């Protein structure tokens, strides 16, 4: 999932 | 750390973690959905970092963080659309350089429904003289609770609703008036959800019969179906 | 609504349609969802004359009565299910002889999801200890409130003078309960917070039905109507 | 429509 490693910046 | 703020300091924190207002690219079916497709995906990006400044949501798991933003990012879109387009009665003002009418709606196929009721919200809000500083508290409770059910999080809701009745308690309303008035802004919570929905049933329509979304954009899509 | 909380909350409590029962047989294991609909459209028509004994109701015109059931009858059925399977975790009670379980949802495609939405729901009134006094008051803000903003110029400024009373009526409630000033608010937070998944679980529903209708599970007359008009 | 009857009954 994109959300995974947008949502650990 | 959420949970020993104050309702100053819970209003200061929501402001200041407020994404951007977007611009778009500079109608008909594909060119609306086009537009606004494009806008939305950017506004995403926007949004998981604003969730991540939202007191409390940084505490949560990573799959809860997930899960959360998953459920209720059309809501937050919406809501947000709803917001900016508050000074802009019967008009959306998706982008500063986006105003659309209820005309322009029937460009797409049952989006003409969603946006009279989009426009409603907007009038309902612009009616109750709705705050900034009330929207960013209604935004961050549409995060974590619109996919709570499906603890923690309670003892955070229950913070913003301190802080909402805070905000209340000044500018001179009435107890009375206090909780009228929160009983009416989380009722409109009721029907951004509804919004939501239908929606994401015709993004879900629009991504069968084939403008090509965006991979972050179909990933928050199958997650409702 | 020239009428105490009191005389509020005693009006919805008499107002309150009956539990019915199913056609269900234990010896016999689609089917599942034939029953469903049965009890459904018998429960429509309780629902119709509840609505009329709801405070405000009666007095708006016939066409927004309409509306209101139209957009609002599965959510007021949910969240009637949802109290009635309250003391009955892990389980929904659709009638006296229909307790559901986890397990028997999987009868018909699609619908596990709800009933775990609606188990979420039913495990929350139970945490919350909800009373029946706030069931009823939810109930006829769910009938007043789904509606509205889907619709000479109205002025429907009465039904929000009536759910502004349902309010301070809720409030009056948890006051006599002992509840604190912020614990009301909070609590009144929480009980609002709940609609905001009914109408979701309404949805999800709403659109099952309709996938239904488009075949095997013959809708009745009247829950077609109500189908309809979500479409 | 039976929703306008049965409010009408
Ligand atoms: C499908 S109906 C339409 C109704 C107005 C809101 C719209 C949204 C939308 C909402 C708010 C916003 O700022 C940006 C975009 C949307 C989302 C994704 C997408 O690919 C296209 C549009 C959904
Ligand atoms: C298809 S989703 C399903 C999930 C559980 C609740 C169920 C309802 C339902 C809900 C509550 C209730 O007391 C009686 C019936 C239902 C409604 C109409 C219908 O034709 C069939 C069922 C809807």
């Amino acid at each position: 999932k994109i959300l995974h490693r947008l949502l650990q910046d | 750390l959420a949970l020993s703020l104050t309702a100053d300091q819970m209003v200061s924190a929501l402001l200041d973690a407020e994404p951007p207002i977007l611009y778009s690219e500079y109608f008909s079916e594909a060119s609306m959905m086009g537009l606004l497709t494009n806008l939305a995906d950017r506004e995403l990006v926007h949004m998981i970092n604003w969730a991540k400044r939202v007191p409390g949501f940084v505490d949560l798991t990573l799959h809860d963080q997930v899960h959360l933003l998953e459920c209720a990012w059309l809501e937050i879109l919406m809501i947000g659309l709803v917001w900016r387009s508050m000074e802009h009665p019967g008009k959306l003002l998706f982008a500063p350089n986006l105003l659309l009418d209820r005309n322009q709606g029937k460009c797409v196929e049952g989006m003409v429904e969603i946006f009279d009721m989009l426009l409603a919200t907007s009038s309902r809000f612009r009616m109750m003289n709705l705050q900034g500083e009330e929207f960013v508290c209604l935004k961050s409770i549409i995060l974590l609770n619109s996919g709570v059910y499906t603890d923690h999080i309670h003892r955070v809701l229950d913070k913003i609703t301190d802080t909402l009745i805070h905000l209340m308690a000044k500018a001179g309303l009435t107890l009375q008036q206090q909780h009228q008035r929160l009983a009416q802004l989380l009722l409109i919570l009721s029907h951004i959800r509804h919004m939501s929905n239908k929606g994401m049933e015709h993004l879900y329509s629009m991504k069968c019969k084939n403008v090509p979304l965006s991979d972050l954009l179909l990933e928050m899509l199958d997650a409702h179906r």
